């Protein structure tokens, strides 16, 4: 028989996808890794299961645990979900700028909110998840930018299902960096098992701190954190392209109407990048696995 | 700000 | 290599889920298949290609033909999904009264839309899909509630699926009926592979028209037609269950809080009608598929 | 009305 015990068992093993008509110019085959088939859209129910499966079983977590973390995205959406099957106590913290559709999501999954002043942005989500967790120990925080269980499941995981599924063919693996845990683990595997293989960073044109340039606001979900995240070993990054709002948008919806492909912003800029990669001569003939985070209908 |  | 030519190639093949906490009183193992793992989440990727590939074979799409349907469901977000993905004209009709957020969904897959008087519902709808496809012979009509592709696909797909999951195991199927495609399909092979197998149609208590009552309106999108629809095949279903509209959005709510799943209100519907089922003492220890036919998240 |  073959039946899932909990949801969380059905996180991952996420298929690959030849691109046919977003590939103006290109020259190397784009195969797009759909990590929208994710259990709630994301490629971060990777990392929701993963870091609490880590802290089980490092035996962190105890019988009036509460997990606790500063996060506006698809992580909180993933922790929410994996706290449901898991029968777990979840608080996230986020500016109050977040929408009020991303809220009723969260809390359709039993999170509870704890909004911060909408002009402190992030830094307020994160000091208020500091003092909290400081003034009670009944909270566990998975620090996503910081756990070394966020690229060792992609490594275990996701880094696997490209080496099997290309058959160990894939020359380059394009991905949009957050907390940077997908393209490190992803390296961290492919590059030690196929040393020609090679790795590109994305990141938001308005906010290009990989690049060496400064933090800036940008509608890019998913990348662009305004820092260098401990996470990602950027001695595995090959390269960074920094791509504009209006190109990740625009290749966004030329997925949606040209592929059949609804994927949110952060999925248009890793394929504007990987269209790049993609027209240079030398890639004639190579493989692309561009990473595509997440699912379009969230972006409403 | 971002969103991760 | 593992990869997929276009999106519609990874339609269908969706896993299958124990229940573990919404199962109160049960005496029968309930699991769960979770449609919402189709790349448009929701059990009508499904039709949407099968109708599309049974056209393209019968030879009856035409290189001027535009594809057009009256729908305010997830039929037309599969076809719309489908087109994108085939590179085909896709043109809907539905009444005014359809969100905005279904209408910009919808339109991101490249999807025309007619919009008809609200007043005049659905029938409103069919009436403008007629006199366009009269009145222009480029229209292709699909026609959902009475094309044969439809429990076809789920015959050759949906039911082997069940089967082969389960290793034959399988004694009740229960499933909300739009159509009827998904439950008559799945009965028609299951059924006579193991006759002793039983088949559990799900409605609206506020629209019991399989039970013999009267067409009323009902917030369970998917279910609920207010006729007997033609591709329905009665004399294989052995029982009807009503299901209330409280009943119905509450269990849909466990379902996301208690188990991880985010699901829609045809999902609570169907679950509420594997739980009554599941406590009759008969059913002891008898394993019982309910069909979850589409993703919590489109029903902000 | 129905939305199917």
């Amino acid at each position: 028989m073959s039946i899932a015990e909990d949801i969380t068992q059905l996180i991952g093993r996420t298929p690959l996808v030849r691109l046919r008509r977003v590939t103006d110019g290109a020259v190397a085959d784009i195969v797009a890794k759909l990590e929208f088939f994710n259990p709630a859209n994301s490629v971060k129910d990777r990392i929701g299961v993963a870091m609490l499966q880590a802290a089980e079983q490092a035996g962190l977590i105890k019988p009036d645990t509460i997990i606790l973390e500063p996060t506006s995205g698809n992580t909180g959406i993933a922790l929410a979900m994996v706290c449901a099957a898991r029968g777990y106590r979840c608080v996230l913290t986020m500016p109050e700028t977040m929408s009020l559709e991303r809220r009723m999501l969260l809390r359709a999954y039993g999170a509870e909110l704890i909004l911060t002043p909408g002009a402190d942005g992030m830094s307020g989500a994160i000091a208020k998840a500091e003092e909290l967790a400081k003034t009670d120990q009944r909270y566990f925080v998975p620090q996503q930018f910081e756990n070394p269980a966020n690229p060792a499941i992609h490594r275990v995981t996701t880094a696997e299902e490209v080496w099997r599924d290309t058959d160990g063919k894939v020359d380059i693996v394009v991905a949009g960096v957050g907390t940077g845990g997908t393209i490190t683990g992803v390296a961290q595997v492919i590059k030690e098992r196929k040393p020609s293989a090679r790795f590109v960073a994305v990141e938001p044109a308005a906010s290009p701190v990989l690049s060496g340039g400064q933090k800036g606001p940008h509608p890019i979900q998913g990348i662009g954190a305004g820092f260098v995240p401990p996470v990602l070993d950027q001695d595995l990054v090959d390269e960074i392209i920094t791509v504009g709002n209006e190109d990740a948008l625009n290749v966004a919806r030329r997925l949606a109407r040209e592929e059949g492909l609804l994927v949110g912003i952060s999925s248009g800029a890793a394929t504007v990048a990987a269209l790049q990669v993609a027209r240079r001569p030398e890639n004639a003939g190579k493989l692309i696995v561009v990473v595509l985070p997440d699912f379009g209908e969230r972006y409403l | 700000d971002f969103s991760i």
